[PDB]
């Protein structure tokens, strides 16, 4: 029992910033990576980035400029922050645990709607 | 960046049929390929990793194969529980990318 639970702001206006929290339980953030994945309504999965157990981060090439991923090992939380929202940032956002080339546990996601 | 192209985008099929879905890469991913299944209103679930290894609890009716830029997911005699979307994802260097998905619907 690995648990990943995301919480976000819901509706937000364009041009604002966004912060999503991934709270994990049952495993330590120092031994696994956490990936951020999003899914626009009716579309496929889009990889956003990840934070490794050692704190290094990797990001999607296209969005790198608007993204920041960080974590609090202490609090067991991983964060995703995005600047200058666009309406096309509307999507369900998920955090997923990584171990040896696979995302084995996923949270259920949080829907974000960019609406003025 | 390596992109993944999935084919077909949607397939209609009956319970009991055998289907094959493809994931093609725009560059060699050296077998670092995972497959996920996603049902309506749920997060994706790991099926297969490193091309052919089934995750714990996945029915053996599922089998993956491939190398280089060509990978496949075969589902032997579909069960009602198998309809949904299927996604491939590579783990070759970074960034990681997902294929566009294959929607599997009941005929």
């Amino acid at each position: 029992q690995v648990q990943l639970q995301e919480s976000g702001p819901g509706l937000v206006a364009p041009s604002q910033s966004l912060s999503i929290t991934c709270t994990v339980s049952g495993f330590s953030l120092t031994g696994y990576g956490v990936n951020w994945v999003r899914q626009p309504p009716g579309k496929g999965l889009e990889w956003l980035g990840m934070i490794w157990g050692d704190g290094n981060t990797d990001y999607n090439s296209a969005l790198k400029s608007r993204l920041s991923i960080s974590k609090d090992n202490s609090k067991s939380q991983v964060f995703l922050k995005m600047n200058s929202l666009h309406t096309d940032d509307t999507a369900r956002y998920y955090c997923a645990r990584e171990r040896d080339y696979r995302l084995d546990y996923w949270g259920q996601g949080t829907t974000v709607t960019v609406s003025s | 960046d390596i992109v993944l192209t999935q084919s077909p985008a949607s397939l209609s099929a009956s319970v009991g049929e055998t289907v094959t879905i493809t994931c093609r890469a725009s560059g060699n991913i050296h077998n670092y390929l995972a497959w996920y299944q996603q049902k309506q209103g749920k997060s994706p679930q790991l099926l297969v990793y490193y091309t052919t290894t089934l995750a714990d609890g996945v029915p053996s009716r599922f089998s993956g194969s491939g190398s280089g830029t060509q990978y496949s997911l075969k589902i032997n005699s579909l069960q009602p529980d198998d309809f949904g979307s299927y996604y491939c994802q590579h783990f070759w260097s970074t960034p990681r990318t997902f294929g566009g998905g294959t929607k599997l619907e009941i005929k």
